[PDB]
């Protein structure tokens, strides 16, 4: 049917009575529940709008850019290693993502992955290339992993793997929830294992959070090509939209710019506002 | 075994109402059996603000005083 | 009839009451339940204490001065050696418990002030050091019942690793980079000195899993901040103590092994 | 096979597209869900959450725990307590509140939204304070004689502790927008002292109050944007 | 006192034994106390700590003047004996 409105407002009129919506008492947790229609005199409003835009599957519901890799295939023999990057799977990369995120403690959802690819001459001088493929592979944590682009791990006959031809429509794949526990959690207040009393004083110190108890495994992506004289640099974009998403607890949104995986804090961003001439200027 | 439902009204959609029109339909055929290939979900406007904006053990009328 | 400023809670062999409290939240709505069989995880035969874990107790107590920036804690920890709540910690590997916090603070009809009083799912706070990231000490992280303190000067230090393991309490970004007038959004009263003495917030387990292991991770925090200053205009400096007194409720544990002893100093 | 033609916006790749893609790990056993207390479901049930505003972020109080408290005396005084435009996510001190940063998601917001004056000072002391909302039409408050004139509670400093003042949906068009403009003038908020604040021997003559700012219940918003809030280098 | 009196005319007693505490300042003034008692055996409660972890109450001072704190019958026998015989210790009671 019709998907449900925000509220309407009623007629009403003066008030003179013991019943007083203007007073209350933040102390008890609550917010102050006054509407127009307590404090002033309304006019009746049927009220259409509706709160579409807002909704947590809607306000997610885009792919954002997470990272960026680099790729590159040289004849050089000192670009052997970049052929291939492995990238560690995590949306901390980018500030929108996480701080959208951060937006709750805990939440589930079902991942779309999307792998948009751009080429480039790299070099002084240009020269023909032919068209180049690209393969994505994901290795789940403890699965073996490629010292190089042209290692065996590549014959991929257990990691789901994604061969892309330069030029055609970006890859697109949908991962479903893959968390241990029941929810993702964006924060972990503890550490990764329990030092004991026969251990250091300082043992733990890098231990500590989400990122010491988290692991997703990687990107392994390397180009598929033989290398030619001129070299192809690739710029391998890694967008991600959560899907069929629900969290499970408020918290502020952080206020200052991030440092590292961690909720760290660099000094020379701690001062989230602007200045204001006075108290009283409009 | 295709999945018809209402579309979100837009510019050239005469009532608010969204009753009103055949026409504002769209089918939805699921071609992947894993669910996570499933498009984006319907919209969903239940709200419960009082998890954070009434979490009051005892309950406390607007028009009364806050604190008897 | 009865007012909503005067209050009993009753847990275990201990009562606590109140002649002024601004009613009582229960975070999200929900109480503390035991876990469903339908959502539990571990197949062991569970421990539930009815009366011996579920009893209140008082923390070391704080000094409330107008220089305070704060104070936190962290709360499984806070009650690490609390009698059979501290014992069934250590004892077990996994536990879950719901808890009844309640904050006191005196002051005379003549002061003025105010206390927030926040209770943070996963307060997670950063390091004190630049050179690193997620970098903190056992021990530093987990005080136990002294708390820790809010300051307000971040003082970071990029060479002195033992500084570096201590956790940057910043007032204003409540540890660890969120303004603090968002704090509300979290379940939250305020001991208002011209309002209230006390307030009273039930706890839920809230986590990713039905049950974790107490030794590693701190389900809640507890946040007190000073929103509005301590004065009495009749001294140069007043001061009154601000007092955690908490209960565990609907506490259950499985996993039971050697008791675990954590490092300590 | 069936003959076909590709329509523009073939192989495009859209941020906002919504289309099944293939499953990466087909026949996948997905963990359970259980109960988790504290579930949203719209970015509105938080917008409606009281939040306090960092009123006094001027020299010495921007970003310091002072700038979110309001003063208050016990002293002659026919000036404003304190000022705000009403424009949620651009006036600097209204824009980091919670309601401000989920609204700098959005590009048009609409319907009303409160303040809430908490009063944090000794329980001997007493007074009245006006609380007000003046829309766009006028010039600037200044005076009390101006905020008279327009929306307005006069708050008694009580047994209650605090206040909320509505300022209702009073607009010329539907929806603003969340950006700063010169057409979608917010309107103005003041207070000024209704009477005095008067304080008892032995009781401060140094008063505080704690401002919050929620949405009502009408309150929604219409597209999402970026937040220019957070940067990142590269 | 009239409990003691009565008592001593007896060799044996058993039941719960309520202690109320009525505050006498001023209006103005506000405080609280912690109420507690302990069952007999192990140290005495000599600090608020481990007063604390036995069965107390928080009295807060306000319009309500008076508080009942209650020591629940517990005991390792039927009755226990009038006179300090070390066979039934009574128990701790502390204010703090
Ligand atoms: C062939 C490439 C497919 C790569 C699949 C990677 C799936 C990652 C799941 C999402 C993990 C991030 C969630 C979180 O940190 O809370």
């Amino acid at each position: 049917s019709q998907p449900p409105s925000t509220q309407s407002t009623e007629a009403t009129s003066g008030v003179n009575s013991q019943e007083v919506p203007a007073l209350t008492a933040v102390e008890t947790g609550a917010s102050g529940q006054a509407i127009p229609s307590d404090v002033v005199e309304t006019r009746h409003v049927v009220n259409y709008k509706t709160r579409s835009e807002s909704c947590l599957e809607s306000f997610f519901g885009r792919a954002a850019c997470v990272t960026i890799l680099s790729l590159t295939n040289s004849s050089k023999s000192g670009e052997e290693k970049k052929h291939f990057n492995i990238w560690n799977i995590t949306y901390t990369d980018t500030v929108q993502l996480r701080r959208k995120l951060e937006f709750f403690t805990y939440s589930r959802f079902d991942l779309e992955m999307t792998f948009v690819f751009t080429e480039n001459y790299p070099s002084t001088a240009s020269g023909e290339v032919r068209n180049q493929v690209y393969q994505i592979m994901y290795i789940p944590p403890g699965a073996p992993r490629p010292s190089s682009w042209d290692d065996y791990t590549w014959q991929s006959s257990s990691n789901p793997s994604i061969f892309y031809m330069y030029g055609n429509a970006p890859p697109r794949m949908s991962i479903p929830y893959v968390g241990i526990a029941n929810a993702y959690s964006h924060f972990y207040d503890g550490f990764a294992r329990v030092p004991l009393e026969g251990e250091n004083t300082d043992a733990g110190d890098t231990f500590y959070g989400l990122v010491s108890i988290n692991d997703f495994g990687v990107l392994a992506v390397r180009a598929v090509n033989r290398s030619n004289p001129h070299t192809i640099h690739t710029s391998v974009r890694v967008y991600m939209k959560p899907k069929h998403i629900r969290c499970w607890c408020p918290r502020p949104p952080r206020a200052v710019l991030y440092r590292g995986e961690g909720v760290d804090m660099i000094s020379s961003a701690i001062l989230p506002l602007a200045k204001v001439d006075s108290i009283t200027t409009f | 075994g295709a999945q018809v439902s209402t579309q979100k009204t837009g510019a050239h959609e005469n009532q608010n109402v969204a009753a009103n029109g055949s026409t504002i339909n769209y089918t939805t055929i699921n071609y992947y059996k894993d669910s996570a290939s499933n498009s984006a979900t319907r919209q969903d406007l239940s709200q419960d603000p009082s998890k954070f904006t009434e979490p009051v053990k005892d309950l406390m009328l607007k028009t009364a005083p806050a604190l008897n | 009839g009865y007012s909503d400023r005067v209050r009993q809670i009753t847990l275990g062999n201990s009562t606590i009451t109140t002649q002024e409290a601004a009613n009582a939240i229960v975070a999200y709505g929900e109480w503390p339940t035991y876990i469903n069989d339908s959502e539990a995880n571990p197949v062991d035969a569970p421990t539930e204490p009815d009366v011996s874990s579920n009893r209140f107790y008082t923390l070391e107590s704080v000094s409330w001065k107008t220089t305070s920036r704060g104070w936190w804690w962290k709360l499984p920890d806070c009650l690490k050696d609390m009698g059979m709540f501290g014992q069934n910690m250590y004892y077990h590997y996994l536990g879950r418990s719901g808890y009844t916090i309640h904050v006191q603070c005196n002051a005379s009809k003549f002061h003025q002030g105010a206390l927030g009083v926040f209770l943070i799912p996963e307060f997670v706070m950063a390091c004190n050091t630049e050179s690193k990231t997620s970098y903190v000490s056992y021990i530093n992280a987990n005080p136990g019942e002294r708390g820790g303190e809010f300051t307000n000067t971040y003082n970071p230090s990029n060479t002195d690793a033992s500084e570096g393991r201590k956790f940057a309490a910043l007032d204003y970004l409540l540890g660890s980079g969120v303004l603090a007038g968002n704090a509300f959004v979290y379940p939250h009263q305020i001991i208002n000195l011209r309002t209230n003495n006390s307030a009273t917030i039930v706890v839920p387990y809230v986590n990713s899993l039905v049950i974790d292991c107490m030794a590693k991770h701190n389900n809640w925090g507890i946040v007190i901040l000073p929103l509005a200053p301590l004065a009495f205009a009749a001294t140069s400096s007043p001061q009154v103590p601000i007092t955690v007194t908490i209960a565990p409720m609907c506490t259950e544990f499985n996993g039971l092994r050697n008791i675990t002893v954590p490092v300590h100093q | 096979g069936l003959p076909t033609m590709n329509t523009p916006g073939s192989n495009q790749f859209l941020t906002s597209d919504d289309f099944q893609s293939p499953c990466a790990l087909p026949n996948f056993d997905v963990t359970p869900p259980i109960h988790i207390p504290g579930e949203v479901k719209n970015m509105m049930e938080l917008a409606e959450i009281d939040t306090l505003i960092p009123m006094n972020a001027v020299d010495g109080k921007v970003n310091t725990m002072e700038m979110y408290q309001i003063p208050l005396n016990d002293n002659l005084s026919k000036a404003p307590i304190f000022c705000l435009s009403l424009s949620p996510a651009s006036d600097k001190r209204l824009s980091h509140t919670m309601l401000g940063e989920i609204l700098n998601y959005y590009t048009h917001w609409t319907g009303s939204i409160r303040f809430t004056f908490l009063f944090c000072g000794s329980m001997m002391a007493t007074g009245k304070l006006l609380l007000s909302y003046s829309p766009p039409g006028a010039k600037p408050p200044t005076n009390r004689k101006d905020a008279m004139l327009g929306t307005h509670i006069i708050w008694d400093l009580g047994l209650q502790s605090s206040c909320s003042m509505v300022a209702p949906w009073i607009s010329n068009t539907v929806y603003r927008r969340c950006a700063r403009d010169d057409f979608t003038e917010g309107g103005f908020i003041t207070c000024f002292y209704q009477t005095r604040i008067v304080v008892p021997a032995s009781t401060p003559t140094s008063m505080f109050m704690l401002g919050f700012v929620s949405a009502c219940p009408d309150f929604s918003v219409r597209l999402l944007r970026d937040t220019p809030h957070i940067s990142q280098s590269k």
